């Protein structure tokens, strides 16, 4: 919200979203 | 179809007797609710492109 003062009530702030551990790469066997 | 009324001023016409009649009257009250991520919709959980 941009301020240091939140007044009462419900806000969406963000997702549950995993950010990438490392890079995965596959090709044929 | 077409119907002609003859006016004359000497008569009325009233009618004698009377129906009830049930119809349909149908109103959209509301639509569904959504919201919108920024990032997970735009860029897709990339961290250069948020
Ligand atoms: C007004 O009209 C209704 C029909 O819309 C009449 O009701 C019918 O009356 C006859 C004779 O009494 C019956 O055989 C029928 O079964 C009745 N019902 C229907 C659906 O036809 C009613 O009698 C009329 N009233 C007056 C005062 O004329
Ligand atoms: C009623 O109708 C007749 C025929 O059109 C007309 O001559 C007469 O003047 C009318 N009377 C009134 C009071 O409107």
């Amino acid at each position: 919200l941009k301020s240091f003062t939140v007044e009462k009530g419900i806000y969406q702030t963000s997702n549950f979203r995993v950010q990438p551990t490392e890079s995965i790469v596959r090709f044929p066997n | 179809a077409e119907n002609s009324v003859a006016y004359s001023n000497n008569s009325i016409a009233i009618p004698t007797n009377f129906t009830i009649s049930v119809t349909t009257e149908i109103l959209p009250v509301s639509m569904t609710k959504t919201s919108v991520d920024c990032t997970m919709y735009i860029c897709g959980d990339s961290t250069e492109c948020s």
